[PDB]
């Protein structure tokens, strides 16, 4: 509606018989290959991310925002738990560290 | 005729048809992705629960019932042809 791509502001001008609205829009660019998975099963119960995707780059599982690459370690703060890993389809496994064990406060 | 005459149409059927068998692969397999730029893909059944967030609905509720789903959608698509050609 406001030009093609995602939106951020725009700005008018007059013209003799008319308006000319100058929108200025993000793009992105440089995209790159990743294998993911819907869900991670950890002691027993599955994991979900809170915002954004599971991102694995071969070797290392990783939450990422969906529309640009930015890793971060996968942990109880950016995922939410439901249930037992035995129905959802393609679940992976992998270690989702608590930062509060480490402290041990 | 009496001097009137009906010009032909640029696109033809088929291109038409072809535009829009792009659209199709394309939402399929990109999402909204290629609407803003790149065509990035992604599965098909992450993309369905990203909607389903869009909709405030919690993504687990669509991976604990994906069979369902895509039955319901299935029986769906089938009745619309019938109701189309019963629909006078
Ligand atoms: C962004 C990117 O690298 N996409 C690649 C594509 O170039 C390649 O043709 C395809 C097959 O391996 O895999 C994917
Ligand atoms: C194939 C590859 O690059 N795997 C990377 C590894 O190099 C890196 O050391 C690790 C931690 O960042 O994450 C993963
Ligand atoms: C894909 C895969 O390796 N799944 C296994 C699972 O079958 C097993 O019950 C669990 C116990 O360590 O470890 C993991």
């Amino acid at each position: 509606f406001c030009g093609k791509g995602y939106h951020l502001m725009s700005f008018p001008q007059s013209a003799p018989h008319g308006v000319v609205f100058l929108h200025v829009t993000y793009v992105p660019a440089q995209e790159k290959n990743f294998t993911t998975a819907p869900a991670i099963c950890h002691d027993g119960k599955a994991h979900f991310p809170r915002e954004g995707v599971f991102v694995s780059n071969g070797t290392h599982w990783f939450v990422t925002q969906r529309n640009f690459y930015e890793p971060q370690i996968i942990t109880t703060d950016n995922t939410f738990v439901s249930g037992n890993c035995d129905v959802v389809i393609g679940i992976v496994n992998n270690t989702v560290y608590d930062p509060l064990q480490p402290e041990l406060d | 005729f009496n001097g009137l005459t009906v010009l032909p149409p640029l696109l033809t059927d088929e291109m038409i048809a072809q535009y829009t068998s792009a659209l199709l692969a394309g939402t399929i397999t990109s999402g909204w992705t290629f609407g803003a730029g790149p065509a990035l893909q992604i599965p098909f059944p992450m993309q369905m629960a990203y909607r389903f967030n869009g909709i405030g609905v919690t993504q687990n509720v669509l991976y604990e019932n994906q069979k369902l789903i895509a039955n319901q959608f299935n029986s769906a698509i089938g009745k619309i042809q019938d109701s189309l050609s019963s629909t006078p």
